[PDB]
RNA sequence: AGGGGAUCGAAGAUGAUCAGAUACCGUCGUAGUCUUAACCAUAAACUAUGCCGACUAGGGAUCGGGUGGUGUUUUUUUAAUGACCCACUCGGCACCUUACGAGAAAUCAAAGUCUUUGGGUUCUGGGGGGAGUAUGGUCGCAAGGCUGAAACUUAAAGGAAUUG
């Protein structure tokens, strides 16, 4: 069922522009993918993000699904998804994995790095490799963040964005924290400017 | 078994190629397969450039250098110059280095 | 030439992993803290790990370092967060690309617009 | 002994015998 | 189909064919050419009965050593001779 | 890409395939009524010509062979019907 | 997997993919199964309430996890506009 | 003190899942043996093989013992346990628990007719290991098992009555054969045999349901 | 040169499945293709084709969902007397619960449960489950 | 059988080496090397991998043809051109990443679409030696090519991989 005027909004349109995750991969392309929208010459090609929000209507749909909210995890070895997956880890139940994976998690039940999620998430399938053929040997599924060049082998519903930027991996841990609450879990109901702003994932330089 | 998959040097699809002679032994090997180093040395050394230019006419006027390509057999190869032979999945790198 | 063996440095790590309330800077302290804290079997040993814990505790005043794991540090960073307001949205009005502006133009509405025609 | 080499050895010997009767033709 | 015709027709390749190929059979050629009759001095018969012409001591193969105790036999039905084991220690005072 | 429509597929992906690997045949070649105004009722020209046809009337080169892209020299008018 | 006097012998019917439909056996330890929530008036997921999806590994392994499941909830009914049928 | 991790571990303990089959329903991974021990405990024990393999080390020649084990009820579960320590037991104790964890259902079914007590194989299931390709073709009633006594042994604890069998390879490494004739009756339950063909409501598992009591801490 | 017209579609639809996929186009649509993909449905190991029409030799669209384990075609059309139809579903058939074994007879293509309801034989044409 | 015969160079002869050194290294140098006319028909003649057909998978290079253009350059005064850029498609030589899949493995987009075994067709192999030997036949001037056994003997020979 169609559920609601959940559809994209004027406004949380422009937080994605400025954000820059319409600019996807290079002239690169896993066959996979028909989320991009008619391309832009001299390089990139454009995506199309309607599909984008419906990606995290789905993703937080599942995402605040598990009875358990404590045991679904967020992962980025990639430090530009740290601040972020840590910071959506905060306003989640949700167990994070950030920095370095220790390989050998989900399997090898006697080291203490190790976790058992119904439902784990990645920024990179690239960088975090380790992680989703890990997830492959214990019947757990994954929400991949993706850019046009990402490898969809062993991932459950991706998210196109673009892992090759400033500030585009942000809005979606916003965004997926703030519909995730936006859901069951108190939030505002109407238009809802989120309280909190999208520059607090913010990848930061030091 | 074989222990590369060119079992020579880049060769497939011709049947044969003209025979090239080793700089060292003087030993036949083909074209494809014999290892190829462009050996562009100057004239020059390290201290050796100095006197050259200063009692001299034509104030450095233009320096030339020796040209010429080399090529040597597997054997002649691997005793001197660049074999510098590798491990298994290391030797199927062809990054010049 | 004496690097500490690692029967030392596992012991350092696993204490400071549960006494950082306790365990000041200073060895001496720290030294009279093992025949306490810990059933160490010599001087010697319990020295160069009383010793060693203090360089690590001495670093972790500077900055964090592998193998700490007290769960205080989790709990002190994703906190030390929330920077600078500065969200893009002041900038003219809206840039945008050639073809970007037609992407949504299929569902969404209007917005503020900008050109861009680049050539290889 | 080498592979060609025994091909040789073998080639010799039958030249041999092969004349060996001719004298008997 | 990697090898052999398929054909509802080629019957008389197939069988010629397997027919050819059979002769790599060393039962099967051994049977044929009849080598158990021209071959083989017992005439193809399970037993065969002759006349003991010396005693001999065969040394034994390696890794083993030891003296074997046999007797060169003349078989009566073929005029063949033919070396054969005694068996049985002590059965060489037997032979005669 | 384990589902997809074999039976109407875009006018998009088909026009990139090849002539004969569409769903049904079809040349990718057309007719032009070529106007040379020198002349009033002009000729009919196929696509690939390989032949530099002539006006009935007159020696007026209006093709000329290549790999099939007939060369209009002469420069004309044309239409696809 | 009936029996003589109608009894329901050969017990364990398995699981099945939706996109492939195929038998998603026990040691198939890289299958998945994700329950999408209901969501009802403004947000508010309704839990321990959920239209369950079952994919076979084999799907997962090739990659078209993904795509082969916009198609999967679309032909259900949530999303509104992210997979054609044809390309 | 069974004390277990692996939190499904914590659901059998709490008996809030009976039986196996809900595990294989849902595919979950089993990484303890009580598990298999608790949901099934008339396990029977039948050590198949014991083959001695050596190593040559720079400080001697390891001399390693291999065992292989299979386990099962007879009533439609075997697990197939191989392993090698330097000590016999410990190899056969290793061993035999690996021989729970490996356990898989066996499809069991008629051979021609809808008589009652299912004994022999729904359709022919091909064990493909190593290079024994293992065969198992459904025989009437009153046929038996006919194999070899290792993979004869196997399949009677699998709780199959009879079975015709054809194997193919170098059979005497039995390591490999019996690995294969596992695998023969591990592809029992892949057959998309028609009656199966029914679509199921893909029932939610033990996983959501008892989250809250798994409850790790 | 293509032989048996029959295999090149029957082998692209068992390619077609373990694929994963739900459609393929299979070509060049003989007469015999269709009296064959015709019988699969009716037992539902496939779904819906199209016959699309080139003015070629032809072409086929079939839908098949998931429950075909293997079609197959048997080169020689062996000819089969009714005395040993039981011989063939025994050594290619998984069970004799189900899947048939299609062959062609003068009453027309048909199964080996139809062929053996009619009391009516002929050549083997391949089998499906 | 002529011509040619510069070069390098079986043979042979030498100088050195070695206990020996018919060699490797050096020297001389015949035949040869080259060409015409006629033969010979074998090479690890190799991808140690039959041909025709179909199906199955991702990827960027590149050769040839082609299509597409308010792409850049030549400026002549801008085209026309030519070269270059980009996208696509047919057929090439290959490479790369994957493994569903295969394999005894090394590895293989075929070496895959096989005990769930059948697209057409050609050829060869059936433990190792004996032996490509003997014998007949046939081809050749020869050297040799092709066809090609057996008696007896023997428990391994072999393959890829692992550890030393
Ligand atoms: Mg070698
Ligand atoms: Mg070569
Ligand atoms: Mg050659
Ligand atoms: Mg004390
Ligand atoms: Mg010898
Ligand atoms: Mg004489
Ligand atoms: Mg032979
Ligand atoms: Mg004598
Ligand atoms: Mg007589
Ligand atoms: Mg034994
Ligand atoms: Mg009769
Ligand atoms: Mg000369
Ligand atoms: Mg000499
Ligand atoms: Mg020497
Ligand atoms: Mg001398
Ligand atoms: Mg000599
Ligand atoms: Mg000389
Ligand atoms: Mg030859
Ligand atoms: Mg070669
Ligand atoms: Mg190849
Ligand atoms: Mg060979
Ligand atoms: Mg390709
Ligand atoms: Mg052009
Ligand atoms: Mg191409
Ligand atoms: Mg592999
Ligand atoms: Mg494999
Ligand atoms: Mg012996
Ligand atoms: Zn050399
Ligand atoms: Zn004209």
């Amino acid at each position: 069922s169609l559920p609601a005027t959940f559809d994209l909004t004027p406004e949380d349109a422009q937080l994605l522009l400025a954000a820059n995750t319409h600019l996807g991969a290079r002239n690169v392309q896993v066959h996979q993918e028909p989320y991009v929208f008619n391309a832009r010459p001299d390089g990139v090609h454009v995506i199309n993000v309607g599909k984008t929000w419906e990606k995290l209507v789905l993703a937080a749909r599942i995402i605040a699904a598990i009875p358990n909210p404590e045991d679904v995890v967020a992962i980025s070895s990639r430090t530009f998804g740290q601040r972020a997956v840590l910071k959506f880890a905060a306003h989640t139940g949700a167990t994070p994995i950030a920095g370095r994976f220790t390989p050998g998690s989900f399997t090898n039940y006697i080291t203490r790095s190790f976790k058992e999620p119904r439902l784990v998430i990645v920024t990179d399938p690239r960088s975090d490799a380790q992680a989703i053929k890990e997830a492959s040997y214990v019947n757990i599924p994954v929400i991949a963040l993706t850019d046009l060049d990402s490898p969809s082998e062993f991932v459950d519903v991706a998210i196109p964005c673009n892992n090759r930027g400033k500030h585009s991996i942000g809005l979606i841990w916003y965004l997926l924290a703030r519909e995730v609450l936006r859901l069951r879990g108190a939030l505002v109901d109407r238009t809802q400017p989120w309280s909190i702003m999208p520059d607090l994932y913010f990848y930061r330089d030091p | 078994p074989k222990k590369r998959a060119s079992n020579g040097r880049n060769k497939k699809g011709r049947g044969h190629v003209k025979p090239v002679r080793c700089v060292n032994c003087s030993k036949s090997i083909p074209k494809d397969k014999a290892i190829k180093r462009m050996a562009i040395r100057n004239i020059v050394e390290a201290a050796a450039v100095r006197d050259l230019s200063e009692a001299s006419v034509y104030p450095e006027y233009a320096l030339p250098k020796t040209y010429n390509k080399l090529h040597y057999c597997v054997s002649c190869a691997i005793h001197a110059r660049i074999v510098r032979v590798r491990s298994r999945e290391d030797r199927k790198n062809r990054a010049p280095p | 030439g004496r690097v500490r063996t690692k029967t030392v440095k596992r012991a350092s790590k696993a204490l400071i992993e549960r006494y950082y309330p306790k365990l000041t800077l200073d060895f001496q302290t720290n030294k009279r803290l093992c025949d306490e804290i810990a059933t160490i079997q010599s001087k010697r040993l319990r020295n160069k790990i009383a010793g060693y814990t203090t360089h690590l505790m001495k670093r972790i005043q500077k900055g964090p370092v592998r193998g700490i794991s007290f769960k205080l540090q989790e709990e002190e960073r994703e906190r030390k967060d929330q920077y600078v307001p500065e969200v893009s949205r002041s900038n003219g009005v809206l840039n945008v690309d050639n073809q970007t502006s037609d992407l949504v133009k299929s569902l969404g509405l209007k917005l503020p617009l900008s050109v861009i025609n680049v050539s290889a | 002994m080498r592979a060609k080499w025994r091909k040789k050895r073998t080639r010799r010997l039958k030249r041999k015998r092969r004349k060996v009767r001719a004298r008997s033709k | 189909g990697k090898g052999k015709p398929r054909g509802l027709n080629s019957a008389r390749k197939l069988r010629v064919h397997r027919r050819n190929n059979r002769w790599a059979e060393n039962n099967y050629k051994k049977r044929l050419l009849g080598t158990a009759f021209k071959s083989s001095p017992f005439g193809g018969s399970s037993h065969a009965k002759g006349i003991v012409l010396e005693k001999l001591g065969i040394e034994s193969k390696q890794p083993n050593s030891a003296i074997r105790k046999c007797v060169r036999v003349q078989l009566i039905k073929n005029g063949k001779k033919v070396t054969a084991f005694v068996p049985n220690d002590g059965c060489l005072n037997f032979v005669d | 890409v384990l589902v997809q429509d074999l039976l109407h597929p875009t006018a998009a992906s088909e026009a990139r395939k090849h002539k004969l690997k569409t769903l049904v045949q079809g040349p990718r070649s057309y007719f032009l009524d070529v106007k040379c105004p020198g002349c009033l009722n002009i000729t009919t020209v196929f696509s690939h010509a390989q032949t530099a046809v002539t006006c009935e009337s007159c020696s007026t080169i209006l093709c000329t062979p290549t790999g099939g892209k007939a060369k209009l020299s002469e420069g004309t008018s044309f239409r696809r019907k | 997997m009936e029996n003589d006097k109608g009894q329901l012998v050969e017990l364990y019917v398995p699981r099945k993919c939706s996109a492939t439909n195929r038998i998603i056996k026990a040691d198939d330890h890289a299958s998945v199964q994700i329950n999408v929530a209901k969501v009802d008036e403004e947000g508010r997921a309704i839990p321990g309430e959920y239209v369950t999806y079952a994919l076979s590994g084999y799907v997962r392994s090739r990659g078209e996890s993904d795509d082969s499941l916009n198609r999967l909830a679309q032909n259900d009914g949530l999303l509104k506009n992210v997979w054609s049928y044809s390309r | 003190g069974w004390v277990p991790v692996t939190k499904l571990g914590r659901l059998v303990k709490a008996g809030k899942i009976t039986t196996i089959e809900e595990i294989f329903l849902h595919s979950l991974p089993v990484k303890e043996f009580q598990i298999i021990d608790t949901l099934l405990p008339g396990l029977q024990d039948e050590v198949m093989n014991i083959k001695p393999v050596q190593k040559q080390t720079r400080a001697g020649q390891r001399t390693r013992f291999k065992a292989v084990v299979v386990v099962g009820d007879s009533n439609g579960h075997v697990g197939l346990g191989i392993k090698t320590a330097k000590e016999v037991a410990g190899a056969i104790r290793a061993g035999i628990i690996i021989a729970k964890l490996s356990v898989i259902p066996i499809r069991r079914g008629y051979w021609g007719t809808n008589l009652g007590q299912p004994h022999s194989l729904a359709t022919k299931t091909t064990g493909k290991c190593g290079s024994v390709t293992v065969r198992l073709i459904p025989a009437p009633r009153g046929s038996g098992i006919v194999a070899s006594p290792a993979v004869k042994k196997l399949l009677q604890l699998a709780g199959v009555e009879d079975v015709y069998t054809q194997s193919n390879g170098k059979t005497r490494t039995l390591e490999n054969t019996l690995k294969a004739a596992f695998v023969a009756i591990g592809n029992t339950y892949g057959f998309l045999t028609p009656n199966l063909w029914a679509e199921q409501p893909l029932p939610v598992s033990p996983l959501d349901i008892y989250s809250d009591e798994a409850s790790a801490q | 040169t293509r032989s048996s017209v029959l295999a090149d579609a029957l082998n692209a639809i068992n390619n077609a499945e373990k694929t994963g996929k739900r459609q393929v186009l299979i070509r060049p649509s003989s007469k015999v293709i269709i009296k064959f993909l015709q019988v699969m449905q009716k037992h539902g190991y496939i779904g819906e084709f199209e016959y699309i029409d080139d003015h070629r030799s032809g072409k086929i669209v079939v839908q098949l969902n998931g429950r075909l384990n293997k079609c197959g075609v048997i080169s020689p059309r062996f000819n089969v007397k009714i005395g040993d139809i039981e011989k063939w579903t025994a050594n290619l058939l998984p069970a004799r619960q189900f899947g048939y074994v299609i062959l062609t007879t003068s009453a027309g293509i048909m199964d080996h449960e139809e062929a053996r309801r009619k009391h009516v034989s002929g050549k083997i044409l391949g089998f499906v489950y």
